[PDB]
């Protein structure tokens, strides 16, 4: 179980392999450990992380299982956490959200977009088995997931649609494209993400448990909070507008059995709480909310996710007339061909009707029939029919009223309307071409061509088919309407109509086909063109075509307006194309002038929600022109003006979430260049227009008042601010009003009474006053001019008494409470925030100060936030609105601060007792249960406490009990232990309690009786763990963030006193720190540990260097040491280890100290730390080569952003599977070794000489496949490392490490081969290395003659440089050298030699062997210097024999020839490119005038072993050679095989074909040049040839096996046209 | 010689 557990991990790390390693491995070491440790009450501790991480590869890990496997996998891990019972309350979660991160992570790659489902079923699985508590496993399971996916949606993917939705609009703007983009925008987001892990892993959880967790979590004990809060703080989060937002939430809810819970008490209210009131309250903002903006693609999914919000308002269902009427409809209009919801629609059915549909048939009916009539057929003129079923089986299940409104609506619908051959007087037409009978026809194509439209299943043939020959249906009908015969004369309702197809058309081609609205968009702009450039009547007729292009937002699909605008813009170009005359400016009312003249009056008209992005979009289209096109610009100034300003504060009431304002303010955006800021232009009657804008006094002004002056005021003054003096003269009463204002509210109390200044005029005098504050004096030396309060008396003074009215109207429905609270909030909220302007701003003489008589009411409505909810609006808060409550009281309280006097804070803050705090502070620990009604107000009061923060003079409120109540906090969060375990209510208490608990007291003694007061069946194991360890390392992430804030060395204190589990507590801490700056505390962390160093590092540090006892709290300590050298080192990683820890005595150092005589840990010696200088080197050195070699079997070749980012994020410290988790996408002792090894040098590989020293230690000292390693590290780091320095670091370290030393032939091997590994990938500059060797080029020449070793590496040290010289680069380092064709032919001409006496020690081999490799690199460098000539005949008189000429002498059979000869791949591109040179610039049908001037005459192949390589060398030398260049040599290749291959035998079980295979294959390189392959040379050849191919090749298939032999069966085929008969003998 | 029987199978064959 410790050297086992190894073993556990020697399977684990080992599974990094690129083969796999198996894997019911893993749970035989999970049941295992299991079953281990639920012995072990007695802390093991340190197999934590090898456990966790170990799982965590675990679980999914797999491209499957057996199936049979899976459930034993379940009891495995389930096992484990009966384990974690026993365990005391620690790892499991921990490791649960471990497997939510990569069980999402797994999600890649997405089987939408190894594979991914799996996870689902064993997920599935996992919850399903045996016996013991599957609740609790599933629970946290779930909510940790939960919260895990919160922090990927908190990584990035609200920025990610937000952005690359909002993008290319904003980045290449031409102005051209940019209001297109923009207008692409609106209706709906590009539905672009940005980053597909956030886009996608987003999905991931939610696609995971898509279906997973809805039944899942049927529990009841574990789901009263997962039902109730933890439904929430999602549906909180949602309003980015996720598509993943409602998923589950309803799922579960409607499927969860007590919605009892929800449905009947949120009736109770209506008639936990309040969470079921808003859980309700979603519904119409919800169902609006994405009936207008949301899509097909969005909505949807998300509507459909949100009718079932019905699913649990059974009793709470209430209006919801559009809830279907949008929705169901949406079912089977936009897909009836996808059932996803359709589902739900009559799902809903079932139960609106089981609940209480008694007077809402009266409602549901006259929906029902006209509606769900395509429920019964949307099939023709799961399963579609399967549908129509349980539409009957609805109808049935009450029938008799669901006859009708289907008839009558329907007939609503236009069956009848009868308009071709212009409402049917003569034929419609017939153009086309057959006219042997000269048909007639096209009569009604038309309502076919519709059907088609609302048609998509059979679209594929079918709605293609509509728009496709809608293509030349238009042109058909204008074609001969063109001369007008009757064509256009019957048009123009027709054709009229035939455009309002086309809306159809270009509107759902886009979930279609891009290639029909796209085909089909050119041409509706072909038609715009025409008729304007033509006379106006097309005009009188796509003018209607546009009309309802009012229309497209009620119509789901919103693009339409994109069309609309797109099209009117394009429009406008052909308008600008054919602008000509004001004449025809106008008399284009389609242009021009009636555009504007309807499209803002006519915006303005239906009081239209319909505007919006067409207002928007709208005038975007003229940011381009606006600026100029001629005249109507002029008007369209104040016209769009005043149009804005009617705009909004018309539909100013009901209005459509912000996508108003959206296109208001979007619009707002132009007076820019509308302002080019001339005299007397915008200062003209246009500055006319603001000047009765404010005074306009009118309700929205305030979005449009502040928006003027700065903006609109400036041109002419500064902002325009002296101009308004003068008319203060006259009045700054001309702003205000209150009209009616107080008193008559006082008796009627009506909600028509609500509804001006209550409504609007609250808020403009708020804002339009604030505005004032600025410009000049405007709120005092301005507004003010008449009197204090005289001439604001019936217009700010009367807001103060209202303000009182505000604290009277708490003093003494659905609507009603709408603006009723929405009302009263807003009014503290805007009142206060005049109020609060002029308290902060300068302009403060207290002359409007004194003017409050709310000097008491002020002090008496804020100082309850705690009633405030209870009372006037709080729901509607989170939305950004009491969200900004905090906002208030700390500006109100602070700019009361200073100049207003302090007992407004005081008194006020007067009014607190103590009782609150005291109390509430005992009530919530005396619960238990019933933690609600308090805990909340420990919430609020924590609010208050945020408020005081912000603001200060919170110890006002707490001077003493700064002293007990936060300590109190800790007899508190002490006193749990006797119930151990608190409520998931009780765990959202302790933030409060905590979080003020330590706002202002110090977080030592925490520390303190953190430790001593943890040092302390149900009931006692429930009791006996926390005593342990866990209850405040429970509660620790509070804990640890005081000791983030504030704390400096503190920490060393308690730290060094208790020295054991402080590391861990240190350890919360620290990247709980990190985490959230990714600068503050990384030194804080860093010098108390420069002394602490010194401190509680040290006793720790040489216990271990001295160490049962001492030994184990020396392998708890090392381990210690581990993380406080590694975080520690984190810290560090912003500087440094060498000089921060280098300067630092004791930090450096233990790095070296503790590797003496342990194993398991020495893995993590080596990780931390970039240790430079001395004893460095050396020592580690030693402790890597001498302790390795030791520690590791010597035995030679004998071994075995944001969103994705978090995964790492939370498992930072710990968890050797980090890079074994990616490597997802005999061997024991040997394990122990390259366990090691790997913990070796794939950590640093990257860095240093040492670092790159001990791999060339190892490799050489022993040999093992660690080499392999080295390319990922070698090449790797090579291109890696990017450090030019440290590159030429290993240039000269390796460079002269290849001086003068004891190294071997190997040891000269990997040195300059692994060195060419990393060297051929960096940077291109090798420098003096590079020069060096140059001036090493002369070490070339040289004599060591003979000795052994200094022959050895005499040979190895010379070649040894061109090695990886010439190959890592050869060029242009090299070019300038102007050594070229010059001075190094001598070392190749000359270098290999004979050494014909040499019979000795392989210098025969080695010597000349290697001594061929200057030629062979040499003369690379020349194949791309090469003349033609050149390289050939430089290779003459030969010495050959040489080692690649000594072929035979071993190596019997054919494989590695090609592998192992080590010569071909120079050899190749040699020829190759040479072969550029001599190729296709001319081409030979002769052997010899490709050979003779080549060096391919160098090549022969004839009479022994001088035949086999050379041809061997042909090889691939043909792939490019032929013709019959290669003629003789052809004659060569029938040769080859005859006593030679013969000579070779079999020659390796592929052998003979790895020679003939080819030396056929090429003779069907050619038809005709086969005659040569028969005839001429052929002579005896082929004869013979086959004789022994055929002879051979019959058995081995009898030996081994079959179609080997068929393979030359071929090649026999392939022979023969004549050839030379041993057929007879055959 | 599986995948591979396939390869040079095709390199005969298409030959």
């Amino acid at each position: 179980y410790v050297e086992l557990i190894q073993r556990c991990k020697q399977m684990f790390l080992t599974q990094t392999d690129t083969g796999d390693d198996r894997v019911y491995q893993m749970p035989s070491f999970l049941q295992s450990v299991a079953s281990v440790l639920l012995y072990l009450d007695t802390v093991p501790e340190v197999y934590t992380p090898v456990l966790e991480h170990l799982v965590v590869m675990q679980i999914d890990s797999f491209p499957q299982y057996s199936p049979k496997m899976q459930l034993v996998c379940c009891r495995a891990i389930v096992k484990v956490f009966l384990a974690l019972a026993a365990k005391g309350p620690v790892l499991r979660n921990c490791i649960s959200t471990v497997v939510h991160q990569g069980l999402i992570r797994i999600c890649s790659k997405p089987v939408v977009l190894k594979d991914y489902v799996d996870l689902f079923r064993h997920l599935l699985s996992s919850d399903q088995m045996m016996d013991s508590i599957l609740a609790d496993e599933a629970f946290f399971s779930v909510n940790s997931s939960s919260e895990s996916l919160n922090h990927l949606l908190y990584d990035e993917f609200v920025k990610s649609v937000l952005k690359i939705v909002e993008k290319l609009d904003l980045t290449l703007e031409i102005q051209t494209v940019g209001e297109q983009e923009n207008g692409d925008e609106a209706p709906g987001v590009w539905m672009i993400p940005t980053s597909d892990p956030a886009a996608n892993l987003h999905p991931a959880k939610p696609k995971d448990f898509s279906a997973f967790i809805n039944l899942v979590e049927f529990c009841r004990e574990i789901l009263p909070e997962k039902q109730a809060e933890f439904f929430e703080p999602w549906v909180y989060s949602f309003s980015y507008e996720l598509i993943l937002q409602s998923t589950r939430l309803p799922l579960i809810s409607g499927f969860y059995k007590l919605l009892s819970i929800t449905v009947r008490n949120a009736k109770k209210i209506k008639y936990k709480y309040s969470c079921f009131a808003l859980f309700v309250k979603f519904g119409k903002e919800v169902a609006v909310k994405m009936k207008q903006y949301k899509d097909e693609l969005l909505a949807s999914c998300l509507t459909f996710l949100l009718s079932l919000p019905h699913n649990i308002i059974e009793l709470d269902v209430r209006a919801y007339v559009p809830a279907l009427q949008m929705a169901f409809k949406l079912g089977l209009s936009y897909t009836p061909l996808a059932e996803v919801g359709l589902n739900a629609l009559e799902e809903w059915s079932i139960y609106i009707d089981r609940h209480v549909m008694q007077p809402y048939y009266k409602d549901i009916l006259p929906c029902l029939d006209g509606y769900l009539k395509t429920s019964a057929l949307s099939d023709e003129t799961i399963s579609l029919e399967e549908i129509r079923i349980r539409v009957v089986q609805m109808l049935g299940s009450l029938g008799g009223q669901i006859n009708k409104n289907l008839l009558t609506v329907t007939s609503s619908d236009e069956m009848m309307k009868s308009y071709v051959a212009w409402d049917r007087e003569k034929r419609l037409s017939f153009a086309v071409p057959f006219r042997e009978m000269k048909p007639v026809i096209f009569l009604d194509v038309f309502l076919p061509r519709v059907t088609e439209l609302a048609l998509t299943a059979s679209d594929r043939q079918t709605k293609v088919a509509a728009c496709e020959l809608l293509h030349s249906m238009v042109m058909f009908m204008l074609g001969k309407a063109t001369q007008m015969p009757e064509g256009g004369q019957g048009a123009p309702p027709m054709y009229q109509l035939y455009k309002r197809t086309f809306p159809v058309l270009l509107r759902l081609a886009c979930d279609v086909d891009q290639v029909t609205r796209q085909l089909y968009e050119p041409l509706v702009m072909q038609l715009i063109h025409w008729f304007t450039n033509n006379k106006k009547f097309e005009s009188q007729d796509t003018v209607a075509l546009l009309e309802a292009i009012l229309d497209g937002i009620v119509d789901p699909v919103d693009s339409t307006l994109r069309d609309f605008c797109g099209r009117c813009i394009r429009e406008f170009l052909k308008w600008s194309i054919k602008q000509i005359t004001p004449q025809q400016q106008e008399k284009s009312p389609v242009n021009t002038k009636s555009l504007f003249k309807r499209l803002y009056s006519l915006a303005l008209h239906p009081n239209a929600f319909k505007r919006l992005g067409a207002s928007l979009a709208f005038n975007n289209i003229y940011r381009e022109f606006r600026e100029e096109e001629s005249l109507v610009e002029q008007f369209v100034f104040e016209a769009l003006v005043i149009y804005m300003e009617s705009l909004a504060l018309a539909h100013a009431d009901e209005k459509s979430l912000g996508t108003i304002q959206q296109c208001c303010d979007a619009i707002d955006h132009l007076c820019r260049i509308i302002e080019k800021k001339h005299v007397s232009l915008n200062k003209a009657k246009k500055r006319r227009l603001p000047r009765g804008f404010p005074p306009s006094a009118s309700l929205c002004l305030l979005d449009l008042v502040k928006w003027l002056l700065a903006h609109c005021g400036r041109p002419q003054k500064e902002e325009g601010v002296s101009f308004l003096i003068n008319t203060f003269e006259g009045g700054g009463c001309g702003q205000p009003s209150g009209i009616l204002a107080q008193p008559t509210l006082l008796y009627l109390r009506g909600p028509f009474s609500l509804q001006a200044t209550l409504c609007w005029l609250d808020l403009l005098l708020a804002a339009l006053e604030c505005y004032n504050t600025f410009i000049g004096e405007r709120t005092v030396g301005a507004l003010q001019v008449l009197g204090t309060e005289a001439q604001s008396s019936l217009l700010k003074a009367v807001a103060f008494f209202l303000e009182s009215i505000a604290m009277h109207d708490i003093i003494a429905s659905p609507q009603e409470g709408e603006r009723y609270n929405y009302s009263k909030c807003t009014v503290v909220v805007r009142i206060m925030e005049f109020t609060t302007t002029l308290l902060n701003t300068s302009p403060e003489g207290w002359k409007l100060l004194k003017k409050d008589l709310c000097n008491t009411h002020l002090m008496r409505v804020l100082v309850q936030t705690l009633c405030e909810p209870a009372s006037i609006g709080f729901n509607i808060g989170d939305v950004q609105v009491m969200a900004h409550l905090p906002d208030v009281c700390v500006n109100l309280m602070k700019a009361l601060k200073m100049s207003p006097y302090k007992d407004i804070l005081e008194t006020h803050l007067r009014e607190k007792i103590t009782a609150q705090s005291i109390e509430e502070l005992c009530a919530v620990n005396l619960y238990g249960p019933d933690a609600q009604v308090d805990r909340s107000r420990l919430a609020a009061v924590v609010s208050a406490c945020k408020q005081l923060h912000r603001a200060g003079l919170l110890h006002n409120i707490l001077p003493s009990q700064s002293t007990d109540l936060h300590h109190s906090v800790g007899t508190e969060l002490l006193s749990l232990v006797y119930k151990g375990i608190a409520p998931g209510d009780e765990r959202q208490c302790l933030p409060s309690l905590d979080l003020s608990c330590k706002q202002l007291a110090s977080g030592l003694l925490e520390l303190a009786f953190a430790f001593g007061g943890l040092c302390e069946g149900s009931v006692i194991h429930f009791s006996h763990g926390e005593y342990f360890y866990s209850l405040f390392s429970e509660t620790i992430n509070t804990e640890l963030l005081k000791n983030l804030d504030l704390a400096v060395l503190e920490l060393m204190q308690s730290s060094v006193d208790n020295t054991k589990m402080v590391s861990a507590v240190l350890n919360g801490m620290l990247d709980q720190s990190f985490r959230e700056r990714a600068d503050s505390w990384w030194a804080k962390d860093s010098p108390l540990e420069t002394k602490m160093a010194v401190l509680a590092l040290l006793a720790k540090i040489l216990q271990i260097d001295s160490s049962v006892f001492t030994t184990y709290i020396s392998l708890l300590a090392d381990t210690k040491l581990d993380l406080h050298l590694k975080g520690q080192a984190v810290t560090l990683l912003p500087f440094f280890t060498s000089l921060t820890g280098g300067s630092l005595e004791e930090l450096r150092r233990v790095l070296e100290q503790l590797i003496v005589a342990h194993f398991p840990m020495q893995s993590r010696e080596f990780p931390p730390g970039t240790p430079r200088f001395n004893n460095y080197v050396d020592c580690m050195k030693k402790f890597l080569d001498a302790l390795e070699l030791s520690q590791s079997p010597m035995l030679l070749e004998l071994m075995t952003l944001e969103s994705v980012y978090e995964m790492f994020r939370k498992d930072d410290p710990r968890l050797s599977f980090t890079r074994q988790s990616f490597v997802d996408r005999t061997k024991l002792n040997e394990s122990t070794f390259d366990t090691q090894i790997t913990k070796k040098m794939g950590y640093y590989k990257i860095l240093d000489v040492m670092y790159s020293r001990l791999p060339k230690d190892d490799v050489h000292a022993k040999e093992s496949k660690i080499n392999q390693v080295f390319h990922g590290s070698c090449i790797t780091e090579g291109n890696e490392l990017t450090k030019t320095l440290i590159k030429l670091c290993y240039d000269a370290f390796t460079e002269n490490m290849a001086g003068e030393n004891q190294l071997l032939e190997r040891r000269r091997l990997y040195h300059c081969a692994a060195y060419n590994c990393a060297i051929s990938v960096i940077c291109c500059v090798f420098n003096e290395l590079k020069f060096y060797q140059g001036f090493l080029f002369s070490e070339k020449p040289e004599k060591n003659l003979l000795i052994f070793e200094n022959l050895i590496d005499l040979k190895r040290r010379y070649n040894f440089p061109v090695e990886v010289e010439v190959p890592m680069e050869r060029k242009k380092k090299y070019i300038e050298i102007r050594k070229e064709a010059r001075e190094a032919a001598n070392g190749d001409s000359d270098g290999p030699s004979y050494m014909s006496s040499l019979s000795y020690l392989a210098d025969s081999t080695l010597s000349e062997e290697m001594s061929q490799f200057d030629f062979s690199t040499g003369v690379q460098s020349y194949s791309y210097s090469s003349q033609d000539p050149r390289p050939a005949t430089g290779r003459f008189r030969r010495r050959e024999q040489r080692d690649p000429t000594v072929h035979d002498d071993v190596l019997e059979l054919e494989m590695d020839e090609l592998n192992r000869h080590e010569c071909m791949a120079p050899l190749t591109a040699l020829v190759k490119h040479m072969h550029r040179s001599l190729g296709p610039p001319q081409g030979e049908e002769d052997s010899v005038p490709r050979d003779l001037p080549s060096w391919m005459k160098f090549l022969h192949g004839k009479l022994g072993n001088p035949i086999v390589p050379l041809n061997i060398r042909l090889f691939l030398a043909k792939l490019v050679i032929n013709t019959e260049e290669v003629f003789r040599p052809y004659a060569k290749h029938w040769l080859s095989p005859l006593l030679q291959l013969a000579a070779s035998e079999n020659n390796g079980g592929e052998g003979i074909h790895y020679m003939v295979v080819e030396i056929v294959a090429t003779i069907l390189s050619w038809t005709g040049l086969a005659t040569p392959t028969g005839v001429p040379k052929d002579e005896v050849l082929a004869n013979r040839l086959l004789n022994f191919l055929m002879k051979h090749v019959f058995h081995p298939k009898r030996a081994v096996f079959r179609h080997n032999l068929e393979i030359i069966k071929t090649l026999v085929e392939c022979w023969k046209d004549c050839l030379s008969i041993p057929y007879r003998l055959i | 010689a599986a995948a591979a029987a396939a390869a040079a199978a095709a390199a005969a064959a298409a030959a």
